[PDB]
RNA sequence: AUUAGGGUUCGAUUCCGGAGAGGGAGCCUGAGAAAUAGCUACCACUUCUACGGAGGGCAGCAGGCGCGCAAAUUGCCCAAUGUCAAAACAAAACGAUGAGGCAGCGAAAAGAAAUAGAGUUGUCUUGUCAUUUCAAUGGGGGAUAUUUAAACCCAUCCAAUAUCGAGUAACAAUUGGAGGACAAGUCUGGUGCCAGCACCCGCGGUAAUUCCAGCUCCAAAAGCGUAUAUUAA
């Protein structure tokens, strides 16, 4: 054993070009052999930016990350946007709340029923 | 009569357990049993005599 | 001896329907006489409420005081003997006690020397009687 | 509710619980291959009957039927891979003489003692439970862990683990 | 079929007598169904003739054959 | 499910078909209903009322009460799978969905798997023993984080400059047994046909291999007894 610093090397398989998306849909493997704990999703998305020469780092999408068991490894699935607005128009919110500009979480779904239950009783004007 | 219910478990002089050292468990366990039946008419209890 | 003709299914047919009637398991088995008359109806178990402590003499050559109850069933008000099967375990039943009881082990059968006894306490007041027994447990109130 | 995966037994239990001879038996298998209670030695005595079941079944038909063309092929296939049987063998017969300990041979467990890295059976089985031992760089944590042929070159201990390239 | 009674004005009853194979016993059993029959009276079939029969849409509560040929 | 074979048995319950929505019967609309989170009436129960009147249908989800030997949360969510629809997504602008999914509870059942590994001196070639040495590892605690709709679990790690933890490893395995069937004591105390055991055979009446206990031993083991059914036997 010898200490040496972190390092992390990305690989990418079954990669496809999605016109109808916008965007390169692919699988991604990173190897990790002296990493403490999991490499963040940030870190892989400058890292894969960086290597397939992508303008700006937000256009890409990184999600569903299985640490292989034993170390040293995980695997995951990853998007490449055309640009930023395709990511902000095709992306599911809830990627879009992980990368900071989803929308805002609705009221409870609870007190919706319960609104709209109410207003069946009521005719036009009141509700 | 039923007056008489529990009579020997009542009568029983009560005799505290004594602290044994712990036996291992699971895989040791086999391992010891292994090692005291082969390794060293076989009687597996044998008690001293008396009367 | 028996019939062999290659045309004669209904002939074996017929004979096996008439004497699988002869044998008293499947006979018990496809008939309700057995059901209506088992106290439990049919369970496994049976919850009941504690009438007397009585004593059943063993059987010769055995000469013992098995200490019994007599209990109530609650599902049908079915009245049964039921063993308490330890020793001192009857100072754990009261009269009118909810009690849980099993059957003996022989599927209706009266066991060892106790003459006509079927049933035995399994619990009482919703706890073990053998956990009582061991003094893994109290009895409530 | 409306769940479809899958699962099964892999072990039954003997047919008569107290005879000296099969517990003498079970013990010694137990003591010379370091196992935790009877139920490893019975899974493996359940894999065997199913292989040795689908032999008869095979045997029984005629040479050159497709199904034993077909199912041979498989059954010598996988008892070779395994190292269940010699390679030399390669009749449909053989697979009927299979024993308890040619299974028993091909777990991890003993092929780790057996390849020196440990310093019994004992030894071998908590240094795979413990993250040491690795099968073509993979952390191998099981000691039933059934051993390819191919793969008796590539065990080593783990890169990670304090006795390989680890801190 | 064979023909069983021709006491019905235009009807006929047939049987269709066959053996039941019984898996258990390796054995047959004796069974025969029973089928009312328009008859057209361009056929005078007799008890015991047998008959040529198809299927047609319902004629009245029993009847779903036709006679169509009498040997 | 069990099974050499032939068979025996179970199938309320995930898919397919049928049927019903307290019981009965009628019906309108509609392509399709004899619809029931549609209507009409009667029979049972039953809710509000100012006593004029007006209401109700969980064998949907959750949850009560009863019944019983007997079966979870009045939880999160539409991210996935689908359905409907005037409807791609997004842009002031987020369709509904207890269907479904997710978690909680859950030793029905199923898979993998800890409770230790190597030694040193003497004691008694081994093997037990009192030690007194090393390493190793999870349970557990945490995180740059990962996962997930969000959480929770799993995995990853205990630096990458910079990250906690075992020695009675007290982080302490149980449930049934030890006369036969049937693996394991002709041990020691107590009791004295009593108490009790014992599926069956039997044991107990003052030297109990069988009860009540201690010790020791046996079997299966994170499981192991008991009852009732059922299959083999
Ligand atoms: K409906
Ligand atoms: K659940
Ligand atoms: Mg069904
Ligand atoms: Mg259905
Ligand atoms: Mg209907
Ligand atoms: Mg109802
Ligand atoms: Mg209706
Ligand atoms: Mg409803
Ligand atoms: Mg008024
Ligand atoms: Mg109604
Ligand atoms: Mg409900
Ligand atoms: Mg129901
Ligand atoms: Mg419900
Ligand atoms: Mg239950
Ligand atoms: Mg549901
Ligand atoms: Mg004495
Ligand atoms: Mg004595
Ligand atoms: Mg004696
Ligand atoms: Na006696
Ligand atoms: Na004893
Ligand atoms: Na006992």
């Amino acid at each position: 054993f010898q200490k040496k610093k972190a390092e992390v090397c990305i690989r990418t398989s079954q990669f496809k070009v999605n016109k109808l998306l916008n965007r390169k849909q692919f699988i991604v493997e990173v190897n990790h052999p002296h990493w403490c704990g999991t490499v963040p999703t940030q870190l892989i998305r400058k890292k894969l930016a960086t290597l397939y020469k992508v303008p700006d780092a937000s256009q890409v999408s990184l999600f569903g990350f299985k640490t292989k068991f034993g170390g040293g490894k995980t695997t995951g699935f990853g998007l490449i946007y055309d640009d930023l607005a395709s990511l902000k128009r095709f992306e599911p919110n809830y990627r879009k709340t992980r990368m900071g500009f989803g929308k805002a979480r609705l009221p409870a779904r609870k007190s919706v029923k319960e609104r709209r239950n109410r207003n069946k009783k009521l005719r036009g004007k009141a509700k | 009569s039923l007056a008489r219910a529990g009579k020997v478990k009542n009568q029983t002089p009560k005799v505290a357990k004594q602290e044994k050292p712990k036996q291992p468990r699971g895989r040791a366990l086999k391992r010891l049993k292994y090692t005291r039946r082969f390794l060293s008419k076989v009687h597996m209890n044998k008690q001293p005599p008396g009367k | 001896t028996k019939t062999n003709g290659q045309n004669a299914a209904r002939k074996l047919v017929r004979l096996r329907c008439r004497n699988r009637w002869a044998d008293k398991g499947w006979k018990r088995a496809h008939t309700f006489s057995a059901r209506k008359a088992n106290p439990f109806g049919g369970s496994s178990h049976a919850k009941g409420i504690v009438l007397e402590k009585i004593g059943v003499g063993a059987k010769q050559p055995n000469s013992a005081i098995r200490k019994c109850v007599r209990v109530q069933l609650i599902k049908n008000d079915k009245k049964i003997i039921a063993f308490v099967p330890n020793d001192g375990c009857l100072h754990f039943i009261e009269e009118n006690d909810e009690v849980l009881v099993s059957g003996f082990g022989r599927s209706g059968h009266a066991v060892g020397d106790i003459p006509g006894v079927r049933f035995k306490i399994v619990k009482v007041s919703n706890v073990g009687l053998y956990a009582l027994y061991r003094q893994k447990k109290e009895k409530p109130r | 509710m409306r769940n479809y995966n899958n699962f099964n037994r892999v072990w039954k239990a003997p047919r008569r619980p107290f005879e000296k001879e099969r517990l003498d038996r079970e013990m010694k298998l137990c003591g010379q291959y370091g196992l935790r209670c009877k139920r490893e030695i019975w899974r493996v005595n359940m894999t065997l009957s199913k292989m040795r079941r689908t032999a008869r079944l095979l045997l029984t038909l005629p040479e050159n039927h497709p199904r034993r063309l077909l199912e041979g092929s498989a059954i010598m296939r996988r008892c070779h891979e395994y190292g269940f049987l010699d390679e030399e063998k390669d009749k449909l017969d053989y697979v009927l003489s299979l024993t308890v300990p040619d299974i028993l041979e091909r777990r991890l467990q003993t092929i780790v003692f057996k390849a020196g890295l440990a310093k019994s059976v004992h030894h071998a089985r908590v240094l795979i439970q413990q993250r040491h031992i690795a099968v073509a760089k993979q952390i191998v944590t099981i000691p039933s862990f059934i051993v390819r042929v191919s793969s008796e070159r590539h065990i080593a201990f783990a890169d990670a683990s304090p006795f390989g390239n680890g801190r | 079929g064979v023909v069983h009674s021709t006491k019905m004005h235009r009807t006929i009853i047939i049987r269709r007598n066959y053996l039941h194979f019984i898996k258990k016993y390796q054995r047959y059993q004796k069974r025969h169904k029973s089928l009312a029959v328009h008859c057209s009276p361009a056929f005078d079939p007799k008890q015991g003739d047998e008959v040529v029969i198809g299927q047609c849409r319902p004629l009245s509560k029993t009847i779903r054959y036709n006679v169509l040929e009498v040997v």
